[PDB]
């Protein structure tokens, strides 16, 4: 499908309510000068879509609750309106069509329409090609592990590595105290 | 040069008028009817547009979506370009 | 006494034995899995990036363009705790070290490199920050003679762009200006299919 | 100052290549994406700084070009300068004005290849001790912009641009220096406290005793009054840097105000707002505040010739119109070699090269007016 529109509410620049079209366009480009807001609204872009990577620091500061909404149209053309709030407190939370939910099928209802934010493969920051053009080898080798979607089963990995290595020293040294058992 | 022009054409129908469409800023400036308008001169005086209203000198108004943009002068227009 | 006794550890090796092979094989299966889902990552970006840098690096003076290639360093048995290194030759150059290359070279390979790594899994729209402003005006008539031919149905293209050669090509202009009196910002938009070409 | 700068061998270019004739005012030097216009103050940077000081073979192999099997022994690069009076190491037939003997070729080679002095090999020493006395310094941090480096001063945290203005100061002769009284210490407490403890054993060793102990109360005293020095020279230095900022950046930005606070963070803004350092900024007014510490820097100690790399890299107009007329009131006094894609810089500068890219060999130019004709096509 197509973002059809963003709306924002008190994020960073934004004061009030402000929306950002872009309709039939498969190809809209975001201008201004500096200090203007055009990486506020490429945040609003990552952060409606549950990005946590300071949840206090959106909220707008003139010199009390913020919200963007994410209205998405899929194959079939039904809207999908996410809408993400930070309240009060300083807890988010997620709606899909007006109705309360949590993380976990938040993300979910993204990775149904092949969004997927834990690959992160559709957003470039502001130097991150000069970051992925100073990048090591492993570096290279750990963002081709996370855009796999093998980052995950690292930890159990890793702990199954510690579980096969203890079993198989616990194992060689049962063998010598069992042959000194027998001496 | 090209904020100094557009400061011209601004000055120029923002002294008879209290507001003008900036569709008229862009065929005054490219002296030919829109549909000879081309994308680059839309996206130079729109531009430069966004920077002259950034300097706090002219102010913007827009009610609907892709829709007509309506220009109002501030005092400021009239000393800094 | 000692018979018994015997048995015993015999038996409770074997238990460690037998749960040294329960987690060993639950190791070598997590181990393939994740194997198998590194590998296939791997051969889809290494098949693409040939791809996507014929066509960052092709002009009318020099239609073939580069050649950009990304191996492991020892492949043995696991691709993915090696590191993976990234070639990438533009037209009439060829080098031993790669940090040998300009500025506008490699943010050429690096565009390169994302855009073959997001057609792995391709998200429905595609964002991006000012990567143009470190660039002359052939290669960003490169990117816009990129993203002019892949933006369409199932890739939509949202650049953040300072530059007038790229964003003045645009199906749309979202145009951002900071209100500083009320100290906010502001939107407009604009339709670029309303004018014409040249 | 700097005359004129004769490359040959080196890593793009021809069997030689001069370029003469800039007026010791700006001059800007432009190209495109792989001319070699990064490469040039590659080649000032070989002979002047101290960049590359002493290189095995694969950075030989780099500084050397690869033109297509041919010319692969050696690299050279000659700088001419011209003063009234200037320093130099033996006479060795003083040109008129023709200081070049002294700035000689430096002459690389695959193995080591040591160069020379107008036809006697003379050590890099002797180089610098001249440039000690002609005003310059051959680890500065400002002399060198590279591609790459306003970047990393807009993504580098409070601690490390505290460490680059402690090496602005050089204050680590009064912190190495103090490390090596910390060597002293460890290794003269760890000694004398088991020497002392065996004295007490056997005690006339008790006088030897008391005077390490005075000695470690000499310790005490060396360490505190080069903390008292450290100290006193950093917050000068601070206190001129502090100052410099605030003017630099009210001439660049005429709206706002611009401090530092020490801990570095900049509570700076753009007009009657608030504080917010480089955590909380856009990355245009983020580069704003890079190359005014940058300027601020230059002004605890200024050199005769500058090289800026991009020093504008994708502002706006007012900011880049801000940075060259700052540059132009700056340029009345030393040289300032620079890098454009944008005619913000070429409007106001005086002297303009091109730099021809071929795929394998590039050549410099020298005409002034075809320059905002090869941007604004
Ligand atoms: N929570 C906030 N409340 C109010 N203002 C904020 C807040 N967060 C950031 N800002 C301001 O918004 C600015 C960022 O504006 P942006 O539009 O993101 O910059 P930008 O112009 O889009 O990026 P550049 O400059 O073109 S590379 C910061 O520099 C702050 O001055
Ligand atoms: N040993 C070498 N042999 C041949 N070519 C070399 C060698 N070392 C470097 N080069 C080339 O020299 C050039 C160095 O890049 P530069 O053109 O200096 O960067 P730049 O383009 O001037 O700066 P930008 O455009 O802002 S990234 C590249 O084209 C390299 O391929
Ligand atoms: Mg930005
Ligand atoms: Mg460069």
């Amino acid at each position: 499908g197509k973002l059809i529109r963003l709306e924002l509410f008190n994020f960073k620049s934004y004061k009030g309510h402000h929306t950002l079209l872009f309709g039939d366009s498969y190809f809209t480009s975001i201008i201004g000068p500096n200090g203007s807001g055009k990486s506020n609204s490429m945040d609003a872009i990552s952060f409606v879509l549950g990005i946590k990577s300071n949840l206090r620091d959106l909220i707008y500061r003139g010199r009390k609750t913020a919200w963007v909404m994410a209205v998405y149209e899929d194959d079939a053309g039904e809207l999908h309106r996410w809408k993400r709030t930070i309240t009060a407190n300083g807890t988010s939370e997620y709606r899909i069509n007006d109705r309360v939910v949590n993380a976990q099928q938040y993300n979910e209802a993204l990775e149904k329409e092949n969004i997927l934010i834990k690959a992160r493969n559709f957003l470039v920051f502001q130097g991150d090609v000069e970051a992925i053009a100073s990048q090591s080898p492993q570096d290279l080798t750990r963002l081709i592990e996370q855009i796999s979607g093998s980052l995950e089963y690292k930890e159990e990995y890793e702990r199954l590595e510690e579980e096969v290595r203890q079993a198989t020293e616990e194992q060689a040294y049962k063998l010598q105290r069992r042959r000194a058992a027998n001496s | 040069k090209a904020i100094v022009q557009m400061a011209k054409i601004l000055r120029k129908e923002l002294s008879e008028e209290k507001e003008v469409i900036f569709t008229d800023v862009l065929k005054s400036q490219a002296n030919t009817e829109p549909e000879n308008i081309t994308k680059r001169e839309a996206s130079r005086g729109f531009f430069d547009i966004l920077s002259l209203a950034t300097e706090g000198c002219i102010g913007l108004s827009q009610t609907e979506a892709f829709g007509n943009i309506k220009i109002d002068a501030k005092p400021a227009l009239f000393e800094r370009f | 006494h000692v018979r018994k006794q015997l048995e015993q550890t015999e038996q409770e090796f074997e238990a460690s034995k037998a749960k040294l092979r329960q987690a060993r094989e639950s190791f070598q299966a997590v181990k393939q899995k994740r194997l198998e889902l590194f590998n296939k990552a791997f051969t889809h970006i290494q098949e693409q990036i040939t791809h996507v840098y014929k066509e960052l690096t092709r002009s009318e003076a020099y239609p073939l363009g580069g050649q950009a290639y990304l191996d492991i360093e020892e492949d043995t048995d696991t691709p993915f705790l090696s590191g993976v290194k990234y070639h990438a030759m533009p037209p009439c150059k060829r080098f031993r070290d790669m940090e040998h290359l300009s500025g506008g070279e490699k943010t050429m390979a690096a565009l390169a490199l994302l855009f073959a790594i997001h057609s792995y899994q391709p998200s429905p729209f595609f964002v991006l920050d000012e990567v143009d402003c470190a660039l002359d005006n052939a290669n960003v008539e490169k990117i816009k003679k990129y993203i002019r031919e892949h933006a369409g149905p199932g890739m939509q293209f949202i650049v953040i762009s300072l530059k007038p050669a790229l964003f003045q090509a645009s199906e749309s202009l979202i145009g951002v200006y900071r209100d500083q009196e009320a100290n906010t910002s502001r939107t407009l938009t604009l339709d670029l299919r309303k004018y014409r070409h040249h | 100052y700097i005359k004129r700068v004769i490359i040959k061998g080196f890593k793009t270019y021809r069997n030689e290549t001069i370029i003469d004739n800039f007026s010791p005012h700006q001059n800007v030097i432009i190209g495109s994406n792989g001319s070699g216009k990064s490469n040039f103050f590659a080649a000032i940077r070989f002979v002047l700084s101290d960049d590359y000081s002493n290189l095995k073979r694969e950075e030989r192999q780099g500084l050397i070009h690869q033109g297509s099997g041919g010319s692969v022994m050696s690299a050279s690069v000659e700088i001419v300068f011209h003063d009234p009076d200037h320093s130099m190491i033996l006479p060795s037939g003083v040109l008129s004005r023709g200081d070049d003997e002294v700035t000689i070729r430096r002459t690389v080679g695959l193995k080591k290849d040591d160069y020379q002095l107008n036809d006697r090999n003379v050590t890099k020493g002797d180089i610098v001790r001249m440039l000690e006395t002609a005003g310059f310094s051959m680890n500065n941090p400002y002399n060198i912009v590279p591609q790459g480096k306003i970047v990393a001063l807009t993504n580098a945290k409070d601690k490390e641009r505290l460490q680059l203005l402690e090496d602005v100061v050089g204050a680590k002769s009064f912190e190495v220096k103090l490390k090596a009284s910390l060597k002293k210490m460890e290794e003269t407490e760890q000694k004398k406290i088991q020497i002392n403890k065996e004295m007490g054993e056997l005690n006339d060793l008790a006088e030897r005793a008391s005077e390490l102990d005075e000695s470690k109360d000499s310790i005490q005293d060396l360490i505190v009054k080069l903390k008292q020095q450290k100290v006193n020279a950093v917050d000068s230095t601070f206190q001129k840097v502090s100052e410099n900022f605030e003017a630099v950046f009210e001439r660049l930005v005429p709206r706002g105000t611009a401090k530092l606070i020490i801990h570095i963070s900049v509570s700076f803004n753009s007009k009657q707002n608030e504080q917010l350092h480089v955590e909380q900024l856009s990355g245009g007014q983020k580069t704003v505040c890079a190359i005014a510490l940058i300027l601020a820097i230059q002004m605890v100690d200024p050199a005769s010739f500058y090289l800026f790399d991009e020093i504008d890299a994708c502002l706006d107009k007012q900011y880049r119109t801000a940075v060259a007329t700052l540059l132009k009131e700056l340029s009345k006094n030393a040289q300032f070699i620079c890098t454009t894609f944008r005619t913000d810089m070429l409007q106001v500068a005086d002297k303009f090269f091109r730099v021809k890219y071929e795929c394998k060999i590039s050549t410099v130019i020298e005409v002034n007016r075809e320059e905002a004709i090869g941007f604004i096509r």
